[PDB]
């Protein structure tokens, strides 16, 4: 049962590649453009109210500083650490209570849907990166993903050798075509926590 | 006469589970659930 | 048996691919033994209840 | 914070784990740690696990809750360097291979030093099993190590 | 991906023949076919 | 007596406590000789140095 196992491995590899490149792609050379990469340095980038601190007002600022044409058609994307930190904001017991321990991850924040992406930055303390993009909100209909061909596998029946004769080896070729980029960069608000050296 | 190979340990049947255990973390992403997807029929797409 | 997923890459036109064969391992579990003993005297076994 | 236990650690053990394993996992600790968790919320904030008068809640962060006395639960009167107090992961990667259950046998005659009957009897028993971890990346373990 | 263990060699099933092959010569003796057999009851047989 | 095999239930250790092993004991008894030595003729090839 080599064939089915390796097909499963191909599927895992494709997912593990594409899910990462959809979030953090260089946009130059041979890689498509990631969302955080295309929102870096644009007017979409804002800064926390207090330096080097993720507080409760920062989420509100990200929600506020975006125009109402897109604010009513937005969604949240961040790592799980950010959602848990937002969960830990409430201690007194009022107006900050997203949910209580013993409950699953809430499906809404400020009335909008919630998603997650593991490829985003996690911690601004242990990491040595100057820039740590940890929160994102915006209209995701302005981020276009163009796809051409699905995942296809072809069976090579005869590989050759140094002197161009068969050596008794068979192969499995696969390929995949896709592309993505941003259209309007003023419909997003990416929060950057710059840690000074 | 024990469990060592030279003392009868060659007679114990071999046991194995053929099913494969993937030990790669992977990644979960939801951008595809919010983004806008269009069919392309070439090398570039314009707008 | 354990393994990993093959490693893909973003390749250009007319660009040779790289070998992507995965590594395979064999998780293993031995089976061991435990025991305990309680001696008793011939007087106690017929006198006690 | 070293030599300290807080709600942050309880969250962190859950957070620092891949989604594929996190979505299906369970909590394992000692009852003392669970009571410590129970006494974090005083004003009914976000730490309100339950109120006094109710038994042990069966869920934490939506995942099943289990108990195991064999793990240590205090780092003050203990003298060991490391104290592993909390655990959360996918327990389907911990295989418990079972071979033979308990069996008891009765020895009718026990022997003395010079290989003569001694005037005694005995009861023998044995038990066989095996256990180990297959994938060690599907767990997280909290260690409040006591600095010397 | 050949027959090396770390290169997929763990998936090949193990094949074994349970029956044992005696590697001892033995001896063929026919005195018991011609000799005279009697049953004893004590330590010695007298005639 | 023909071939008899007896199954020892428990072998013991150095300190006179069971060590976790069992045993297989076998034995048989017989005897033979020649009652009349004139009923045979044996040939000996004495190949001295």
């Amino acid at each position: 049962n080599v064939t089915e196992t390796v097909a499963l491995l191909f599927a895992e590899g494709k997912d593990e590649l594409e899910a990462v490149t959809l979030t953090t792609g260089t946009g130059q050379g041979n890689q498509p453009t990631g969302i955080v990469t295309a929102l870096a340095g644009t007017a979409a980038e804002i800064a926390p109210v207090t330096a080097e601190t993720f507080a409760l007002a920062d989420v509100y600022a990200v929600y506020e500083q975006l125009a109402a044409r897109h604010r009513r058609q937005g969604a949240w994307l961040a790592n799980n650490l950010i959602y848990n930190k937002i969960r830990q904001f409430d201690t007194q017991g009022g107006a900050g209570l997203w949910t209580t321990i013993g409950n699953g991850e809430p499906s809404q924040l400020l009335g909008r849907p919630v998603g997650e992406a593991e490829a985003m930055d996690a911690n601004w303390n242990t990491s040595a990166s100057a820039d740590n993009f940890v929160l994102l909100y915006g209209n995701f209909q302005n981020y276009v993903i163009a796809d051409r061909i699905g995942m296809t596998v072809e069976f090579i029946p005869h590989l050759f050798g140094t002197n161009r004769r068969p050596n008794g080896s068979r192969g499995w070729f696969a390929y995949y075509r896709m592309g993505a980029d941003v259209v309007n960069p003023n419909a997003f608000r990416l929060l950057n926590v710059e840690t000074a050296s | 006469m024990g469990l060592t190979k030279a003392d009868g340990g060659y007679l114990v049947p071999f046991q194995l589970d053929p099913t494969v255990i993937i030990t790669s973390n992977g990644s979960l992403n939801d951008i595809r659930r919010f983004a806008r997807q269009v069919v392309a029929t070439g090398d570039v797409w314009h707008g | 048996v354990s393994s990993a997923a093959v490693q893909w890459s973003w390749d250009a036109e007319f660009e040779e691919v790289s070998d992507d064969s995965p590594e395979f391992g064999q998780p293993e579990i031995p089976v061991k033994k435990a025991q305990g003993f309680v001696p008793i005297s011939i007087e106690a076994l017929q006198d006690e209840a």
